């Protein structure tokens, strides 16, 4: 909201930067990154629009500067630190896609030069808040590793390691060419869900809580964000071709592949088509989670408690995705950490239900495929799983207002691209007036905490019932994009 | 080995093996096998079949051996393995799978999965299997009483006559201390001794609990509840050798029937906690109770009472609230007993402080019978003067919390009209009760639509906010919150 | 090897006797004291850490020798005394004397008691978390309740006047409630209580006990199943071996030295 | 303070005489917090758990009422051996037997068919 | 049913109760076990009329070949009450609802052609009802 119009004695741009000024003194760690980011929007093209943006680019500046007089070293060590990030980032290394190894880091790159930055506490860390100003014994950042790793898609981010003050590494993944801002946004919303959950004693006991990494956007296209270590993708783990569950422990059932085909062959076609080709890929394609928790914990104590923990993860992440509307769900998208069996969301560009516009709606609320119910165990949904879908729903209902402020916080933030775009659309399923949209998104997600479905009024058991019955309902599985994968 | 081996766990089960040792032996000897990568490659399910072993078998052995997690595994096992070898023949839900196994081996896998997951006693699981005996009026009433619907579990066992005399008078008694009732349950207790004169051990026990938690003190190895009443007693009689030897043999008791038990499972712990921490309050007051008496140490007792309680604040109302109720008691001995010098006083106030705090706790687990017997003790005591106290606003949000609002809305007026009459900003203690009362009365107006917005405001909100702020009665923490909290009321 | 053997001999002597000594049982009690107390004074001198792994169950066989006729009592003070006072200052033998069980209260045990916490406290003073460690950590060494007894008792104390630091400690403790310090107390407790079980002076070692689950009572865990301490050495150890036959002698050997300490001959 | 009589409690048993059900809301803000007005209105309204425990908790009440109430309300509610067992405490714990008691208990051995419990009133 | 319609629910199980002392379950089922569904349902337990209802349905099913005509209006309410049941609670999808509980009831009501009767022509107008709503 920072801007330069409407200075004055008591006009809103001065008082807004002078609260701005004195919450980035008092906390230089929470506030410095984002300021900057704010001020770098377009380095990308400098390294290599409207009066509101250019506004908004003097203010950051001013913030910047104002900072820097009293704490010069940090501020520049901090801009050179994004500086060279962002250079990282625009790095090609198109050829390196086919080498998993570790490529060495070019020498040209000014991040292997940095080293012992003592004032850069480790962007990727969570900074806890202390009301006393003094902030010390922060791990800060000492040296990068000479290697990084190349993840898989269609641009490819790149995998680096951090060293700390400690000694000890830390894994981040910077990226460029997309936009990191909605992610940041909505780990904010997930950082706020989690605190009220905790302050929930019914929720406390049952330690229901959402998995949150750390997300810092360095420009308007590139950023670097906290890569979940000891976690594994459940498609990854599920349908991988040479060493996935279901063909080790299916050998005679269908392949992931030719379940696939099959389901882009009935694309074209009439419902009741995709119905019975859902229905005969389901038949011959068994679910094999429930080995997930069986293989990793021999241990019947460990393994009942990792599955427990899964469960109420699942629980807990379905209904919260519920209730901000998440989508794009796919197996590719969601995380489970090998230690704990707990879930991780990522890849949250996607919500407030926007992706029911989509070409192929979206047509569950949340991923309750067969193979996320097998890990449950033999109970299935019934038990844990809906005993805690119920109290997560009860949570949110006694939170309806402090929750629909926070969402009308968001939506109105001129930097959140919440909105659904053609272009958006379109890149999220290839194959070879705003505030008219805003206030109905808010009636949405009002009716949705107060318990309202199809106009009429539910209590938290009904509502979780409905939800369940529409996300497991086989005719709307059949129906989804077949990169959702709705048969695994 | 295959066939040796099934054979010795079909002889546990046929009831042949009844040693316990040798069942343990074995289920070792299955659990190593069952980590161990068979020379063939395959997976860690494929590792589970060293032998051509029958699972439910050997996971009903496991639950008779107390082995709750590895039964549970191996009912898991065993469901997968016949779901496999019916789609490889073929080449079903739980109950389809309960009542096949039930056919073939015997054993119901639904009502042993029940089993186990009572004898792991996690609250959420219990709602899992359930499909198997809903109508059974024994798990209808264990259903009940999980979910603390007392009035519920009371009339079934009432009304259902095929269940044990023992256990149905057991769950009737439980179910009417629940519910207070403690006149109706001494009732209750004196017409079934007077029917049956056989007197067995279980019934003894919960005769002596209505006994010390009633004080009735004339009802006069030994059992808990025998214990704390015969320490009790010991305690009015100012016995205090056998006081000290009837605790630490209670102590002694509850820590040899713990140290006899499976020790799996962290639920199995939790009421000999409660047990042993309300022994040790006793014993605590025991030395306070020995000499004299004086404020400071009353006020340290309920400072650490009040310590252990927030330590206790995620607790079950299952595991607080006999501590609560042996607080109450030992309270109400120490005021009973002989006080000649005009400092009972500090008992009063410490009691209806913990009475307070007694029916805040029960009004958070949903309970509406203990904050009403509270507030009745609470005005045993006490009366109602010119300057109000805590424990009338406390009735009110009681009275709010039995879905009667006109009453507590009457009750919080005559409140407030006693306060605006008596206080003119003068008694700093007043003050805080003063701006409680008018800011719940604002917000419960305000809930009920019983009152245009704007005398709402004029009257009770922005009146909370002056009494709170323009009397600056400052330096305190608790006016700190009390204004906070109006704050937030008149900005909403 | 002939070290180990002579010391648990001579405790094993020591540990079974008649409850009414004669003049030959007296003179034999009095010989294998004389013997004991010569072996470790020679291991002492000779071998600095020949005695960290034995004193444990030497201070407990002699704790209780005390409680008995003068002309013994004599023996025992002296051996404790050289044992424990005399060899302070050694370097070696410092760790181990930190970790042993406190001495009863008493009049005789006035000096080894202020030597022992002087020892314990020369860092700074303990905290609750402190206390409670140094009470798990001091469990693994001896497999008897009463010698632990008096140990009790203290963390009985700690427990009833620090309950403001146990917020804390449940509070660092809910991140991951799997390894919790305070259940972990509760069930090293319940096993200890299990071992108390058919041995002398067990009714002592459970109102003890009993009395500490009091101090904390039914304090929710965030847990579900009870977990077990286990050795980290022997699991490092079983690391080493590759070769599942390996696995299998090394096995063995620890349980066959494991057993080599057992009073049984045969 | 005129004329010694409350209008608020001359208007209530005037309502109460009446019997019409909802008059019964109109005069309530006398004696609202009174125990037997309360337990007047569980019982107008059906609400038997409450007005047993109230009957149970209240103990300045005169004992025949309070035990005519806490039978009633035990008969509301089912619990026919609860009733029984309470009854025979309740003959249990006094000797002197009053006629209201009589009669509930008449009621109670017809209504539970106890045959063997053998001016007269019309239970009996 | 007089008990339910006063809002009682203790006076109904100690009823039912009662029933049950001089009746058992039987291959053909009789109304007072629909009546304690009823009951069930009154108690605000959902989960155990419902297991009660598709028993009573399934048992219906396995014993009942359209030959008897006092088994029909049993049959025809339990699938309307069950079919009515799962809408309100959302437990089920409306395809399986439709197919399998409304117009199921509406077939057995109608095609028995068991005709010539009053109850039976009031049974037929609340399945025809249920279905239309
Ligand atoms: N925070 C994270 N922690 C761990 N692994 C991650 C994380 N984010 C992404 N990954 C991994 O990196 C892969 C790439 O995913 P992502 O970063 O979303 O790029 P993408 O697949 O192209 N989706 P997008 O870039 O938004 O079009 C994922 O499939 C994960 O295996
Ligand atoms: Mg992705």
């Amino acid at each position: 909201r920072m801007g330069t119009k409407m200075m004055g004695g008591l006009g809103f741009h001065e008082v807004l930067n002078n609260l701005i000024s004195r919450i980035s003194m008092d906390h230089p760690h929470h506030t410095l990154f984002i300021i900057l980011a704010l001020a770098n929007a377009n380095r990308d093209e400098f390294l290599t629009s409207s009066q509101l943006d250019e506004d908004r680019t003097e203010a950051a500046n001013r913030i910047i500067c104002t900072i820097r007089s009293r704490r010069p070293q940090m501020v520049r060590s901090v801009e050179a630190l994004c500086d060279a990030y962002i250079i990282l980032a625009n790095l090609d290394a198109t050829q390196w896609k086919t080498q998993r190894k570790g490529i060495n880091i070019p020498a040209d790159q000014p991040i292997t030069k940095l080293k012992n930055l003592e004032d850069v506490v480790v962007p990727t860390m969570e900074i806890k808040v202390d009301h006393t100003g003094e902030y010390g014994n922060l791990v800060t950042i000492q040296s990068f590793k000479a290697e990084f790793r190349l993840a898989g898609g269609v641009n490819l981010p790149k995998i680096i390691d951090c060293v700390g003050s400690d000694g000890k590494e830390r894994r981040q993944l910077v990226k460029g060419r997309d936009d990191l801002r909605q992610d940041a946004v909505m780990q904010q919303v997930f950082q706020m869900c989690n605190t009220l959950l905790q302050r929930n004693t019914e929720t406390r006991k049952r330690k229901l809580t959402i998995c949150t990494y750390k997300v810092v956007p360095l420009s308007q296209r590139s950023g670097v964000l906290e890569w979940c270590t000891g976690t594994v993708p459940i498609g990854e783990f599920l349908v991988n071709n040479e060493d996935g569950a279901h063909k080790r422990y299916r050998p005679n059932d269908f392949s992931a592949f030719q379940c696939q085909k099959k389901m882009m062959e009935v694309q074209k076609k009439s419902f009741e088509e995709k119905y019975e080709v859902f229905m005969d890929v389901c038949q011959n394609f068994q679910p094999v989670f429930r080995y997930f928790c069986m293989e990793k914990f021999l241990d019947p104590a460990i393994w009942f408690e990792k599955r427990l923990a899964y469960t109420r993860s699942v629980a807990t992440s379905s209904i919260v995705g519920y209730i901000l509307g998440l989508g794009d769900r796919h197996v590719q998208n969601i995380l489970i950490n090998e230690q704990s069996a707990e879930l991780v969301h990522i890849d949250l560009g996607v919500a407030f239900e926007q992706g029911k516009i989509l070409p192929t709606p979206e047509t569950v609320p949340f991923r309750l495929t067969r193979d996320i119910v097998d890990g449950m165990g033999i109970t299935g949904v019934e038990g844990v799983f809906r005993r805690c879908c119920e109290k997560t729903m009860e949570v949110m209902r006694n939170s309806q207002e402090t929750l629909l402020t926070i969402v009308e916080v968001l939506l109105y933030d001129p930097l959140f691209d919440w909105t659904m775009n053609p272009l958006k659309a379109l890149y999220l399923q290839q194959r070879p007036s705003f505030n008219k949209v805003a206030e109905r998104v808010l009636m949405r997600l009002q009716e949705k905490l107060k318990g309202v479905e199809e106009g009429t009024v539910l209590s938290v058991g009904g509502q979780v019932n409905l939800l369940i019955q529409q996300a497991i309902d086989p005719k709307n599985l059949s129906r989804l994009f077949p990169g959702w994968k709705a048969w695994v | 080995l295959s066939t040796h081996v099934q054979g010795f766990f079909t002889s546990c089960l046929r009831h042949c093996c009844l040693d316990k040792k040798s069942q343990r032996t074995m289920l070792a000897v299955v659990d190593y096998m069952r980590r161990q990568k068979r020379p063939s490659s395959g997976t860690i399910f494929n590792d589970a079949f060293w032998l051509d072993l029958n699972y439910l078998e050997v996971a009903k052995v496991a639950q008779s051996c107390a082995a709750h997690f590895t039964a549970l595994l191996y009912a898991e096992i065993y469901a997968d393995k016949k779901s496999m070898d019916d789609q490889e023949k073929r080449s079903t839900t739980i109950s389809s799978l309960s009542e096949k196994s039930k056919e073939e081996t015997g054993i119901s896998l639904q009502d042993l999965l029940l089993e186990i997951y009572r004898s792991i006693g996690e609250p959420d699981s219990l709602y899992g299997c359930g499909g198997g005996k809903m109508l059974q009026p024994i798990t209808r009433l264990r259903t009940y009483e999980h979910e603390a619907m007392w009035g519920k579990a009371l009339v079934t066992y009432d009304l259902e006559t095929a269940i044990p005399s023992s256990t149905r008078q057991a769950g009737i008694i439980q179910a009417l201390q629940n519910l207070g009732l403690c006149h109706i349950l001494s009732v209750y207790l004196k017409g079934l001794d007077y029917e049956n004169k056989d007197w067995c051990p279980e019934l003894e026990e919960l005769h002596y609990q209505a006994a010390w938690r009633n004080m009735q003190w004339d009802h006069c190895g030994t059992s808990y509840h025998e214990s704390l009443y015969n320490a009790l007693q010991s305690l009015r009689d100012r016995e205090f050798s056998t006081f000290y030897e009837s605790l630490k043999y209670a102590r002694v008791k509850e820590v040899e029937e713990m140290c006899k038990r499976s020790l799996e499972s962290v639920y199995s712990l939790y009421p000999t906690l409660s047990r042993l921490q309300a022994i040790g309050e006793l014993e605590s007051i025991g030395e306070l109770f020995s000499r004299s008496v004086t404020h400071r140490q009353l006020s340290e007792v309920y400072i650490k009472w009040q310590k252990h309680s927030q330590l206790l604040k995620d607790s079950d109302f299952s595991f607080q609230e006999p501590i609560m109720a042996l607080r109450t008691v030992i309270l109400e001995i120490l005021m009973e007993k002989e006080m000649d010098n005009s400092q009972r006083e500090c008992i009063k106030d410490i009691l209806t402080k913990h009475l307070v705090e007694l029916s805040i706790l029960a009004r958070t687990f949903k309970n509406t019978q203990l904050p009403e017997r509270a507030i009745f003790q609470i005005k045993q005591y006490n009366s109602v003067s010119c300057g109000v106290s805590e424990w009338q606003l406390e009735e009110a949000q009681v009275f709010w919390a039995k879905k009667e609002q006109s009453l507590a809305l009457s009750i919080l007026k005559q409140m407030i009209k006693k306060l605006d009459a008596s206080c003119a900003a003068n008694n700093p203690s007043l003050k805080l009760t003063y701006t409680e009362c008018l800011r719940v009365c604002g917000n419960w107006l305000a809930e009920t639509c019983l009152e245009n917005p704007a005398v709402i405001m004029q009257t009770y909100l922005e009146k909370a906010v002056e009494v709170a702020g323009n009397y600056d009665g400052e330096s305190s923490d608790e006016l700190r919150n009390g204004k906070m909290k109006a704050f937030l009321s008149l900005a909403r | 090897f002939v070290l180990r053997d002579v010391i648990y001999t001579l405790i094993h002597y020591i540990n079974q006797r008649p409850s009414c000594i004669m003049d030959v049982s007296l003179r034999s009690f009095s010989l294998c004291c004389d013997l004991l107390s010569q072996v470790c004074q020679t291991a002492v001198t000779y071998c600095k850490d020949a005695l960290e792994n034995h004193l444990h169950v030497i201070v407990g066989t002699l704790i209780p020798l005390v409680y008995e006729q003068v002309e013994v009592q004599k023996q025992v003070l002296d051996l404790l005394k050289y044992l424990v006072i005399d060899n302070k200052d050694n370097e070696n033998l410092y760790i181990t004397i930190k970790l042993l069980d406190p001495f009863p209260d008493h009049v005789v045990f006035k000096d080894l008691r202020i030597t022992q916490q002087k020892i314990k406290y020369s860092r700074g003073p303990f905290s609750l978390l402190e206390e409670i460690n140094h009470f798990l950590s001091v469990s693994v060494y001896d497999a008897l309740p009463l010698t632990r007894l008096e140990g009790l008792k203290d963390l009985r104390r700690q427990l009833e006047l620090h309950k403001d630091q146990m917020v804390d400690i449940m509070r660092a403790s809910q991140d991951n409630p799997q390894d919790g310090i305070m259940v972990k107390l509760v069930v090293n407790l319940l096993q200890l209580s299990k071992m108390a079980i058919n041995h002398t002076g067990e009714k002592e070692v459970l109102e003890a006990v009993g009395s500490c689950l009091g101090e904390v009572g039914p304090i929710d865990f965030s847990t579900i199943a009870i977990q077990h301490s286990k050795d980290a050495s022997y699991t490092k150890a079983l690391k080493l071996f590759e070769d599942k036959e390996l696995q299998w002698t090394f096995i063995m050997l620890t349980y066959l030295n494991n057993t080599l300490v057992e009073d049984c001959v045969k």
